[PDB]
């Protein structure tokens, strides 16, 4: 089993 | 979930710290998404940046430690897209940095591995350890790319 992406994102401050 | 916990991680996510304020409870502020990885309003907040949602559920009751369906902790979520101001709020409201997923990374590995310098930095100031083994066999240091020599430098920790 592969482990996903974080959830989130490059959203800027 | 409920209609009212539902709302709280989408407010969550978007950073609508008003939405946020009128259904945060005792009883909602550590809801988990069922219909994702079991992610935490604060998982959300975290890994969107959503940095005054992150500040009113830390002094709110919201827990640092939540780990998702993955073993992730919010933690992981800020250091994996470079959220430099949450990660330092979410370690100053008690976050521990050597902490592993259910894969054995640490924040410390997704911030190499994604390669944000200043995530490293913070997380190293704070005693996170660069030697960890993942599942993989690999450290923090070996999953940093070869032209990031900076991030490199960082977690080797040449004496100065």
């Amino acid at each position: 089993v592969a482990r996903p992406p974080p959830i989130g994102a490059e959203v800027p401050n | 979930n409920s209609e009212a916990d539902r709302q709280l991680l989408e407010a969550a996510k978007a950073g609508d710290v008003e939405t946020v304020k009128k259904l945060c409870t005792v009883q909602s502020v550590n809801c988990r998404d069922i219909e994702g990885r079991q992610s935490t309003p604060l998982h959300f907040a975290a890994g969107y940046n959503r940095v005054s949602v992150v500040e009113y559920l830390l002094q709110h009751g919201a827990d640092v430690h939540a780990k998702d369906k993955g073993g992730l902790v919010p933690l992981h979520n800020a250091c994996s897209y470079g959220h430099y101001e949450v990660a330092e709020l979410l370690v100053k409201h008690g976050a521990v940095v050597n902490v592993a997923d259910l894969w054995k990374f640490t924040p410390l590995h997704e911030a190499a591995a994604k390669g944000k310098y200043e995530i490293c930095k913070l997380l190293l100031q704070h005693g996170a350890d660069p030697t960890k083994k993942n599942r993989d066999g690999n450290t923090p240091l070996d999953l940093v790319k070869d032209g990031d020599t900076d991030i490199q430098d960082l977690l080797r920790g040449d004496a100065a």
